[PDB]
């Protein structure tokens, strides 16, 4: 706002590795819900690891 | 003769106490003004307006005192 502070969580530091919080169901018979999500995650994690940055889950 | 000795001392006391009063009052008020300016930049002009509003009242009696000390020094002695 009119005032500001310099907390770490607000600044775009250099990306050397990434973390993900993954939400998944505890019960099957949901259809393709989980696999679509995991495939999307795997594609983006592929992208990140290509640049040599690790990933964490 | 005996006059100037004591009259210079009287002016001296007067303006010394005036200098203490005005300096300390403006020091406190300016310290609060600067903390307010550091807190909320972009309000510097409005706070400066208010700061002068108050500073004008602070220095009144000290400036009557300065004026009368100079009067005593260069009018009476």
């Amino acid at each position: 706002g009119n005032l500001e502070y310099k907390h770490p969580y607000l600044e775009d530091r250099d990306v050397k590795r990434v973390g993900y919080l993954v939400v998944s169901t505890d019960r099957g018979l949901a259809g393709g819900l989980n696999i679509n999500l995991f495939k999307k995650l795997l594609a983006e994690m592929k992208t990140w690891t290509d640049k040599g940055v690790q990933a964490d889950l | 003769n005996l006059n100037m000795d004591l009259l210079y001392m009287a002016a001296a006391v007067m303006m010394g106490l005036a200098a203490i009063g005005a300096a300390i009052g403006i020091g406190i008020l300016g310290g609060k003004f600067l903390e307010g300016a550091a807190r909320q930049p972009d309000l510097i002009p409005l706070l400066r307006t208010q700061f002068f509003i108050v500073m004008g009242l602070v220095d009144a009696i000290p400036m009557i005192a300065v004026g009368l000390g100079l009067y005593v020094m260069f009018a009476v002695a």
